[PDB]
Order: structure tokens, then C-alpha cells, then sequence
């Protein structure tokens, strides 16, 4: 996307990659499950906006602590992805009991 | 409560005796027991060979950890050492929580 000055022209990049990796060994601070918004919409006809990443750390107030923890996400392997790449991975859910839906 | 393994089986209890040595017996017959032994004592090494199993730390944390380090400051005596009676003293209590772990 250019913006020259009075009009925002859009154009493919053909070249450009996506780096996607999946944090599967928990080393990353896991920051959902935390009821935040941005998931996946209810309607399957609408786009969404991908929210941006983001963990908290300790404090003594606003400063930090000797113990915080700072992580760079491209330390890690990741996947990059033009276009005609894909993605896929799967997961199996661990033994977890039945959620009671009844009364 | 007061910290460490919490075991219905734990290593069993190690009794040690020395076995009574009677002095001289009067020589007529008395139905009392024996008040009076040879006084003794016995000495001797005792070995305990433990194995204990390692969890290794899968951190992806970027900045360095608390760890426990004795000071370079130079002291009249060094730590966890000897003094000139030879007298082995431990100057403080080493916990074992240093590392890190996301919750």
C-alpha cells in the first residue's frame, strides 16, 4: 500500500512472505484464555483483524524486575509463507472431562 | 509443611544397639536380671547412596535468570568453608527456586 499524496493505491507484492509459527512446546507466555477480543467472528461472511501480540511480565510498579522476561518471537522457527504457501498443523486435545450440560 | 517429598512409604527408619556384655555374675545363682555391663561403645562408617532424577529446563526466555552465585568480594573466610579452628559453618539458608516458569 502507497500513500502518494492524495490517493491510497493498493497493489500485490508477489515476492513477500508471512512468518507464521505455532508456539506447540509452551515457551511463549500464554496469553489466551484470557477472554480477549479479536477471535474468530460468529458469521462466517465477516473479515476480521488479526490483534496484535502482546504478554505482561513482573512489576514493582511501573519498572521492571531483575526476574522479567523478555522473549523474541523471531528466536524461534517460523514457516514463511508467500502466496501458493500454506499452513497446517494439528493438535490433539488431552483426556478432559465432560462438560455438564445438564442440570 | 515444612517443605520436601511427601512419602506414605518413606526410607525406613535404620536402628542401631549395642548388645549388652555383662560384667562377672556372682557365682550363686540370682533370678534378678543383670544391672551391671561392661561399659563400651562402638564407632564405625555409614555409607547413603542416593539417586535422584533431573527435570531439565525448556526456557525460551531471551534476557538472563536469577541464579545463585557466591560474591567475588574478598572476606576474612570463605563461604560453605572452613574457618581457622576448623569449624564448617553455612553462612545462609540455599533455596532452590531460581530458575523461571510461565504459569
Amino acid at each position: 500500500v502507497t500513500q502518494n499524496d492524495g490517493t491510497t493505491t493498493i497493489a500485490n507484492n508477489l515476492t513477500s512472505t508471512v512468518q507464521v509459527f505455532t508456539d506447540s512446546e509452551y515457551q511463549l507466555p500464554y496469553v489466551l484464555g484470557s477472554a480477549h477480543q479479536g477471535c474468530l467472528p460468529p458469521f462466517p461472511a465477516d473479515v476480521f483483524m488479526v490483534p496484535q501480540y502482546g504478554y505482561l511480565t513482573l512489576n514493582n510498579g511501573s519498572q521492571a524486575v531483575g526476574r522479567s522476561s523478555f522473549y523474541c518471537l523471531e528466536y524461534f522457527p517460523s514457516q514463511m509463507l508467500r502466496t501458493g504457501n500454506n499452513f497446517t498443523f494439528s493438535y490433539t486435545f488431552e483426556d478432559v472431562p465432560f462438560h455438564s450440560s445438564y442440570a | 509443611l515444612m517443605g520436601g517429598f511427601g512419602l506414605k512409604h518413606p526410607p525406613p527408619q535404620i536402628l542401631i544397639k549395642n548388645t549388652p556384655v555383662p560384667a562377672n555374675p556372682s557365682t550363686t545363682f540370682s533370678a534378678a536380671k543383670f544391672a551391671s555391663f561392661i561399659t563400651q561403645y562402638s564407632t564405625g562408617q555409614v555409607s547413603v547412596e542416593i539417586e535422584w532424577e533431573l527435570q531439565k529446563e525448556n526456557s525460551k526466555r531471551w534476557n538472563p535468570e536469577i541464579q545463585y552465585t557466591s560474591n567475588y568480594n574478598k572476606s576474612v573466610n570463605v563461604d560453605f568453608t572452613v574457618d581457622t579452628n576448623g569449624v564448617y559453618s553455612e553462612p545462609r539458608p540455599i533455596g532452590t527456586r531460581y530458575l523461571t516458569r510461565n504459569l
